[PDB]
């Protein structure tokens, strides 16, 4: 977000920012081996 | 010695093979991405 005013003078702004980031990651892997 | 005896037959070996294979593969990707943007801008004509 950003705003501004501009105008004897006068100048006023306002500024925002706002990142969130989420990495979530899972891996599974299974063997079974049977041999007679 | 069982039920029954052997009056005539054959001899000799046998063989046998069962094998299988199964397989199964899946790959996915979903994105999705929305950007937006709004700004304004005024002033009469001074401001």
């Amino acid at each position: 977000m950003a705003s501004k005013s501009g105008f004897i003078s006068s100048q006023s702004d306002r500024g925002k920012h706002y990142i969130r980031r989420t990495k979530r990651f899972s891996h599974t892997k299974s063997v079974f081996l049977h041999a007679r | 010695y069982g039920t029954h005896y052997l009056q005539s037959g054959s001899l000799g070996g046998e063989y046998r093979v069962l094998f299988y294979v199964d397989s199964e593969k899946l790959k996915q990707n979903d994105f999705n991405s929305v950007e937006e943007k709004k700004c304004k801008s005024s002033g009469w004509h001074k401001f």
